[PDB]
């Protein structure tokens, strides 16, 4: 009854039911734990997927918490830390986890889950749990790359795969090379950095950081030590590692964007599709407006000139040498805490 | 409303709320040395208008205060194509003519000019006393300009040229988004446009953004010898940008002592001679789909590349 190796399964194939078996392995889920869509065809399903296996898992049905607010983001819709709505979307799912009673529990809350959730949401909330519980350390998570390679590579290769898997016996079958500089030509000078910026480990360390300090969440995962000025200093080792790399290929310094109200003149076409989406992530035009927000489904409605008016209060609040509380007290940005 | 604010002159509508953020920001720059006094000591060069352009540090200043107005000016609408054509005017070509230069060259140099300080050397003995002063200088020009006009009718126009480097430091074409701020004025005035084609000659000494040469070396505006950048000895790129805009919407409706006297002199006359900004049509962000000037350009505009020289040697004036 290896939880700890049987909970690793759930990254497996994170569209595929969980019905479908996992390595060797299928679960043996309880009939209210199948989903309304294929409870009816319950029967044939142990037929093929629960019979060709050699280790069955045994999952006890238990009393579930509300999952509403996790099940609350579609299927095929994205999922994004960054969205408000998102963010307070996964902090829930992330207590859930984290608050089963047991690391059994943990099995049986999830196997109910997984079918019903956002694979996305799923992956982030499950990985952030059992990096935090004491039940679940020293267990080596699937990277994100092994588990959700659309986020990460040219959508040119995946019938390129489909087709190699499909017609080739796997013995035979060659290594898909991935494709490098690629989302843009000679034309556009900022192509020559794509070994930082399309590299798999960077968006990776970007993706762990939000899975070690994310933003929203119980205290025992939110509240680390000095978290705020590690968001500064690694948002800041980043530019200055970038710029290395610019002055490395007869580019400048970056430059800030000079206000929110002007063109973005460097466009970018990521060259991505989303399988769980079934929809890509839309590249932007050269010479682009920043837009006033009104995003009805993301709970987005907020104007360029509420950003600049945060940013105004936040650069008073840096002159002042204070931030001021909801209730209108003052906290001092001394020497030692002012930048976390 | 804004430059009052920053300035802050006396028209400010709230000097204690917005302060006189540019006039001390000068005094600041300038107390360094000795800001209690303890040191009895006067102000640097940045705290004297007489005196402060010489200082590196009044450029950065002052381009810090830039981006203040610049903040005000793109929360403006780009100006439509409406907005800026001049419908039936169109502008075929500008060229620059020099003496004894290839077309579409200006010419830059160093001269020398003798001025009498005998009136301002008080306790030294009376007479004349010469100082000889090296000053960058440029050889004439002149604008030629082609203006196809199409009405059967008489046209006005103001005729606003400005100029600006081809490239950024890096030698690459310059883009609108910064070519605009890097636009100088060169020349505003206005012209009658008969029905058909116009040839409009102006020299370079009829700028109104000048003042004579006799004027510096023995009514505001911009010292004669320093209309045209230095350039290079190898040649330096230049756009050379002229609008006609439509008079009929620039006029400004106060009659003052031919309406072709665009000499401007802020004490004499009342009110300022066109009612677009200061600075039209560059002030604002390009509109939608507007990258770089020759997206831009109307037809009541026009482009020519211009060779800016610069020849190292110092003639006597002439
Ligand atoms: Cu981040
Ligand atoms: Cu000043």
């Amino acid at each position: 009854m290896n939880y700890k190796k049987n909970l690793l399964l759930l990254y497996d194939r994170p569209r595929e039911p969980i019905f479908m078996g996992k390595g060797k392995s299928v679960f043996d889920v309880p009939d209210n734990y199948l989903t309304d869509r294929y409870r009816p065809i319950g029967p044939e399903i142990q037929n093929r997927f629960g019979e060709l296996a050699e280790e069955r898992i045994p999952v006890r049905s238990i009393a579930l918490p509300d999952l509403r607010i996790p099940m609350s983001l579609g299927r095929q819709e994205q999922f994004s830390l960054f969205i408000p709505r998102h963010r307070k979307i996964a902090a829930r799912l992330i207590d859930i986890f984290m608050g089963m009673r047991n690391i059994e529990e943990l099995q049986s809350c999830a196997v109910f889950a997984r079918d019903r959730i956002n694979p996305y949401l799923f992956n982030y909330a499950l990985s952030v749990a059992l990096l935090h519980r004491r039940d679940t350390k020293n267990l080596d998570l699937p990277s994100v790359v092994e588990v959700f390679p659309d986020k990460y590579v040219d959508s040119r290769v995946f019938e390129q795969i489909r087709e190699e898997a499909t017609v080739v016996p796997e013995g035979m079958r060659m290594p898909i090379v991935i494709p490098k500089d690629f989302t843009a030509s000679d034309l556009d000078e900022e192509h020559r950095l794509w070994y930082f910026r399309e590299d798999i480990g960077v968006n990776l360390h970007h993706w762990h950081w939000h899975l070690v300090y994310p933003g929203d969440g119980p205290d025992s995962v939110v509240r680390k030590d000095r978290r705020g000025e590690l968001f500064y200093y690694m948002h800041s080792q980043l530019i200055a590692r970038y710029n290395f790399e610019r002055f490395c290929n007869r580019l400048q310094r970056v430059k800030r964007l000079n206000n929110l109200r002007e063109p973005i003149a460097e466009g970018y076409f990521p060259k991505l599709d989303s399988l769980v989406a079934s929809r890509t992530w839309p590249g932007r035009v050269d010479n682009a407006v920043i837009k006033d927000l009104n995003r009805e489904l993301d709970q987005i409605k907020q104007d360029v000139s509420d950003l600049e008016r945060w940013i105004d209060r936040i650069y008073e609040a840096v002159h002042q040498g204070y931030v001021v509380d909801e209730s209108g007290n003052r906290i001092f940005l001394d020497e030692e805490k002012g930048i976390d | 409303i804004l430059g009052n604010i920053i300035e802050s002159s006396i028209l400010s509508p709230n000097r204690q709320l917005y302060g006189d953020m540019h006039n001390v920001g000068h005094v600041f720059l300038s107390y360094t040395h000795d800001p209690d006094h303890r040191h009895l000591e006067s102000f640097g060069v940045m705290g004297d208008v007489a005196t402060a352009m010489r200082d590196p540090v009044f450029y950065r200043w002052h381009s810090f205060i830039d981006d203040i107005f610049q903040e005000h000016k793109i929360k403006l609408p780009a100006y439509t194509k409406s907005q800026l054509t001049y419908e039936g005017i169109s502008v075929t070509g500008i060229i620059v003519q020099s003496e004894g230069a290839p077309v579409n060259t200006l010419h830059t140099y160093w001269q020398q000019s003798d001025v009498d300080l005998s009136r301002g050397m008080d306790f030294v003995p009376r007479g004349n006393v010469f100082a000889r002063f090296t000053h960058l200088q440029h050889a004439p020009f002149q604008y030629v300009i082609q203006i196809d006009n199409t009405s059967d009718a008489q046209r006005m126009g103001f005729v606003r040229i400005f100029m600006a480097p081809k490239n950024d430091e890096r030698g690459q074409p310059m883009l609108f988004r910064d070519q605009r701020l890097f636009m100088v004025e060169m020349d505003k005035f206005l012209v009658a446009l008969r029905p058909g084609a116009n040839r409009i000659r102006r020299r370079s000494n009829e700028s109104t953004v000048t003042i004579p040469f006799e004027r510096t070396f023995r009514g505001c505006g911009w010292p004669a010898h320093m209309l045209v950048p230095k350039g290079l000895p190898e040649g330096f790129p230049a756009d050379l940008f002229v609008m006609v805009s439509n008079y009929e919407d620039d006029r400004v409706v106060q009659d003052l002592v031919c309406n072709d006297a665009a000499s401007y002199c802020g004490v004499r006359d009342r009110l300022y001679p066109d009612r677009k900004a200061m600075g039209f049509p560059f002030d604002r962000l390009a509109r939608t789909g507007v990258d770089r000037l020759s997206n831009f350009v109307t037809p009541n505009m026009a482009i020519q590349s211009v060779n800016v020289i610069h020849i190292d040697k110092t003639v006597p004036r002439t």
